[PDB]
């Protein structure tokens, strides 16, 4: 039995609104969330992060186009169900408002957790830790190249935590950082339904081994960290989701990102004089092998008149297919066990046309390739500068965080004051709860210290990280 | 869309783990004609060049394909260290 | 009789959709407009224009907050009318969708026509022309300090056009430039209802004299240029608006901008370490003379937790007042003759609290004041560089625009190629329609040349104009 | 919110136009106690210091207030050039 | 290869010298079909639009062509100031 | 006024020298109420947590206080390596 009232949850974690609410006040709850998200520092920082080129689109302008495509898929789904007189049977009679708002806010904050420089900024964090923790040596019985005495295998009940911590710390993902940023750092206090829309994958970050064949697609990438294990269980209990299951509305957000994947970059390439509009049209004609979508736009223009109709032509052919795919496989999506994506036909083959042209003529440009190598060097250097913070002992770091005026560590104390206050407050709150008289305190303390170090690096704009790296090396 | 760093790291770790038993792995990758999915072929053989076994995996997603390759390599290592 | 079906027009100017449409396909028309506006080059350029400070808000981030406030005023108005069972009587039974979309798109593109450097960039254009045209000498019978022979008073039927052209060219306004940019330059081809939402004022740019006392507020600033006189008449005929009248939905957009006027700048000041959160709270307490709005937020936090609740507290007190004011004075707003704004009570006095603190502690900072003087110098210098283009004759400029390879004007031809292609195409289309064998051709040609020069300057980002000014002066 | 450039230019033009008749204008501006609207007072007198007339205008908007001041100055100029 | 600055300056000086007698000059320039030389046509007429005379000059060099145009303009000015 | 680098280096060297005998040192520092001099307390104990001895030093100068702490640590090391 499909019932969307058991999925759309308007409760919160702190100061949750209790009691019965009418249809009007329920809508007011989902508008304050919109006000919180739009006026948040995390969204403002998106305009200083680059998509491909450093009139070019940024991540803020890119996420605004994904938000428009999501609205349109939700509206098509809602209108198609009313024709079949299934809106009342599915529980969506008094929930058409929040249904689109949740999709729109999930599409907006789908890239808030990406580190500076993007993909190559994500790899640099992973390799640097991989050399200090050596996760591959903790898979089996004690062998050990670990550089930390407390995390070296030596004690069956304590080795499982050691290997979990060692595996988790070498798996940094932007989607997993998005949940942590929205709950622990920013403290936005969003509704349960809103948080579930940004849970793209369900594989834990500490997972080592083979995933079940029933969920081999939903667990292809890490979804959340170990420090959020208690928060994810409460979310699953609140939204009635089984283990390793997905929220129904996450599928619509995934399809919106796939539509707006390369089309914007092709337009941005023309504005940088990589090629001309006629050259791009010839390249598309050669790669295709189009008439209804591309040819209609070509004869209707010349630069700001070719893409403006191509986007409409491809939307009018892709959105109904996505709506029909969502509607057809409804029980599996509602259960959360659908192991496929909405988008092997003429529709999916069309996206590969834009995919192949972009990787060959835009992503291979020398200027794009150079920035990828420079970004990898910047992140590696920043982690080496803060390495003395990770080499201290528990007592020394406790004295540093408590006294703030230490006469024994002049270099280490000055590096400590450069960290943002929110990250330090999060660290203090996290370590202010573990049992002090336990044989697990050093391990958790080291894990939280590493997480605190990782939060500071990933919360920077590309431009700020470069400036800080150049200044800390006595170059600028 | 692009391959995740952790999957590549795990694939390399499995390759080195099986290389620690004086073995070798050849890698081939291509795109099929009509199945609309990428194909990767692996061959396991010793240093002298005597082929032991081969496998081919087809999938349209990079992450799943690499995970399947990694777990097949791990199973090969497990079976080859059960005896010999 | 109030009937919103006669105001919400879904027709276009080119390739207009004809025939009867249902409620579903009508909504699809207002979504393509949203796709066009969001994916337009004019909106992308808003992220490179500064609001006050060059994590700070830009014009794109500012217009996104105004869009959220507008949504919320429209939703409150729509919900309040349903309680009185007036939705069907007013014709809004099948138009609740486009009603909010029009307001949301009008709030989004409410600053697309502002010149670089803002207010002081607007003055610099006006003074430079005022010295070349001397509009005050054409008010009465022939006297003449005009620097153009064709625009000097000498011929009663031809002097009226001369004085109209001389007065219009010295009145550059961003709102008047918004209509021209959306129709003639970008060629977006929006619906009539969407264009009417960005017509803030109704005074013609060539108006000289005293305005009627019945419209002394709606005609306080210029609304449109002389080159759009034919387009505005068609718009008035399409939307059933009398002379010097306003569109009903424009009032909601005006109230949204007034709410988000200084609150963001106060938050941006703290992020630049002008003062601290406690200092700002003390300043607000001293200036106020608050408990329900500011005190509630102060005790609920500390930087990203004070404004997040202050905004909610002020919205919950300001939005219902605006909705009630809109509903009470409905016949006058529908007729378009309401000579007041929605926002003399405790509500209007609260905004002055934020107004007075911002002008004394933020707008008076030395760094803000310096950028205002530098911007005035940059725009004046750019107009002097292109002055030789305005000194040519009709035949010489015609040869320049036709041949493009002139051996008699080496300096003038090279300056001509720096202008954008869209502005040149607009000029060609405009002059390709006037009767050649008329005694009015030189005057119209000079007016269109001046408009072409003004379009190029106002379509720049602050950062691009500075770089071009420094490069053209052989400094960089 | 801020005063428009054209209104200030028109006000200055009217001031100079009346100054061309060897006259002068004094300008005063303040904020009223409870009417919640700005007030501007103008006085017209000749060079010798003999006051001719004065006026005061109250409004909460800058644009309307300046337009009223400008049109009052224009009416004063018109009346003073009708005779003398 | 390109036109020299002095020739253009002399051409403009002659144009202004003849313009000082309330006259006007129209300028046309093109490339001929098979003669392989550029052509420039000049027309002299007064302000009222009454055409006086025209001339056309053909040459493959810019410098010589402009000098011929300048000296023809000077001869026109001389003849038109001999009388009237 | 500030602590000299050499004194801190000697203090750390003594701490490591005594740490080479599988021992540990806890450090506490504060300011006294009315004596107008900083106080530093040291405690020496083994890895199992059995406290051996403690000491407290008071002085208004950092250099002298750190030298006293260092020489007390050296005496502790000497006494603890005389036997055991
Ligand atoms: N420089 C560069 N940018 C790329 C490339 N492929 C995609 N992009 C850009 O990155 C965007 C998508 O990021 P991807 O790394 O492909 O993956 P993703 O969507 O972030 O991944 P998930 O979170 O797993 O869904 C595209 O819209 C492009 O703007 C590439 O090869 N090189
Ligand atoms: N530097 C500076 N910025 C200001 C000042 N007053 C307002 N602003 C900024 O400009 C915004 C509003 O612009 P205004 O020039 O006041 O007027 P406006 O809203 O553009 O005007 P209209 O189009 O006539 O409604 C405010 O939200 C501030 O961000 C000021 O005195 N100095
Ligand atoms: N930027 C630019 N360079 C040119 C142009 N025409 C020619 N050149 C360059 O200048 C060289 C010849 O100079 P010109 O000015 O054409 O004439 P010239 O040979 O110096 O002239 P003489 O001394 O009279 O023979 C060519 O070989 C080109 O390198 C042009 O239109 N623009
Ligand atoms: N940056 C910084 N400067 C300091 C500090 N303390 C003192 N100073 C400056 O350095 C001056 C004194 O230097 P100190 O290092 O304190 O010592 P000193 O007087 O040079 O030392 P002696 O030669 O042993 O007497 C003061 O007058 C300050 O100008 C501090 O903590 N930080
Ligand atoms: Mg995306
Ligand atoms: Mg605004």
């Amino acid at each position: 039995q499909i019932d969307f009232r058991k999925k759309i949850n308007w409760h919160r974690r702190y100061r949750s609104p209790q009691g019965v609410k009418t249809e009007h006040e329920i809508l007011r709850i989902f508008e304050s969330d919109r006000g919180r998200i739009i006026n948040s520092p995390a969204i403002r920082r998106l305009q200083q992060k680059t998509q491909v080129f450093p009139a070019v689109r940024t991540r803020l302008t890119h996420s605004m186009e994904v938000q428009q495509v999501g609205r349109y898929i939700a509206k098509e789904i809602l209108s198609r169900l009313k024709e079949l007189k299934l809106l009342e049977a599915y529980g969506l009679d008094e929930l058409t408002g929040p249904f689109e708002s949740i999709v729109e806010m999930s599409c907006l904050m789908h890239d808030i957790g990406n580190p500076p420089f993007g993909h190559f900024g994500e790899a640099a964090i992973n390799d640097w830790f991989r050399q200090r923790l050596h996760p591959e040596d903790a898979e089996s019985q004690p062998l050990d190249r670990c550089s930390v005495a407390a995390l070296r295998l030596r004690e069956e009940p304590l080795n499982e935590l050691r290997r979990k911590i060692r595996q988790d710390l070498c798996h940094f993902e932007g989607n997993a950082q998005g949940i942590r940023l929205v709950h622990t750092l920013m403290r936005m206090n969003l509704t349960w339904a809103q948080v579930g829309g940004i849970l793209k994958y369900t594989r834990p970050a500490w997972w080592r081994g083979e995933t079940p064949e029933t969920h081999h697609y939903l667990m292809k990438k890490p979804g959340y960290y170990l420090s959020e294990e208690a928060y994810i269980a409460r979310l699953r209990k609140e939204l009635n989701l089984a283990l390793y299951s997905r929220f129904p509305l996450t599928w619509i957000m995934e399809a919106a990102d796939d539509i707006s994947y390369c089309v914007a970059d092709l337009e941005d390439a023309v504005e940088k004089r990589i090629f001309t509009v006629e050259q791009l049209y010839h390249h598309l004609h050669e790669a295709w092998g189009f008439s209804l979508v591309v040819e209609n736009a070509w004869e209707k223009s010349t630069e700001d008149q070719f893409f403006m109709y191509l986007r409409v032509n491809t939307l009018n052919k892709l959105v109904p297919y996505a709506a029909q795919r969502f509607i057809d496989n409804l029980p599996a999506i509602f259960a959360g066990t659908f192991n496929h994506a909405l988008l092997a036909s003429e529709c999916s083959d069309l996206l590969k046309l834009y995919k192949n042209v972009a990787v060959k003529h835009v992503f291979s440009h020398p200027d794009v390739e150079r920035l990828e190598l420079q970004g990898y060097r910047v992140i590696s250097g920043l982690l080496e500068i803060y390495r003395p913070l990770l080499s201290l002992s528990l007592s020394d770091f406790t004295e540093l965080v408590e006294k703030e005026r230490v006469k024994r560590f002049p270099i280490e104390s000055r590096l400590f004051h450069k960290l943002s206050t929110r990250h330090r407050l999060a660290y203090v709150e996290a370590v202010s709860k573990l049992p002090s008289d336990s044989p697990e305190f050093p391990l958790w303390e080291y894990y939280y210290r590493c997480r605190l170090l990782q939060d500071y690096i990933s919360g920077m704009t590309d431009l700020y990280a470069w400036d800080e790296y150049r200044r800390l090396m006595a170059v600028e | 869309g692009r391959l995740y760093s952790g999957n590549l790291a795990a694939f390399k770790a499995a390759t080195n783990k099986l290389f620690q038993l004086d073995l070798a792995v050849i890698y081939d990758d291509w795109y099929d004609a009509y199945t609309r999915k990428d194909c990767i072929r692996l061959r396991i053989e010793d240093r002298s060049g005597n082929l032991i076994d081969t496998s081919t995996f087809y999938h349209h997603d990079e992450d799943v394909l690499f995970n399947m390759c990694t777990d097949w390599l791990n199973h090969m290592y497990d079976q080859l260290k059960d005896w010999k």
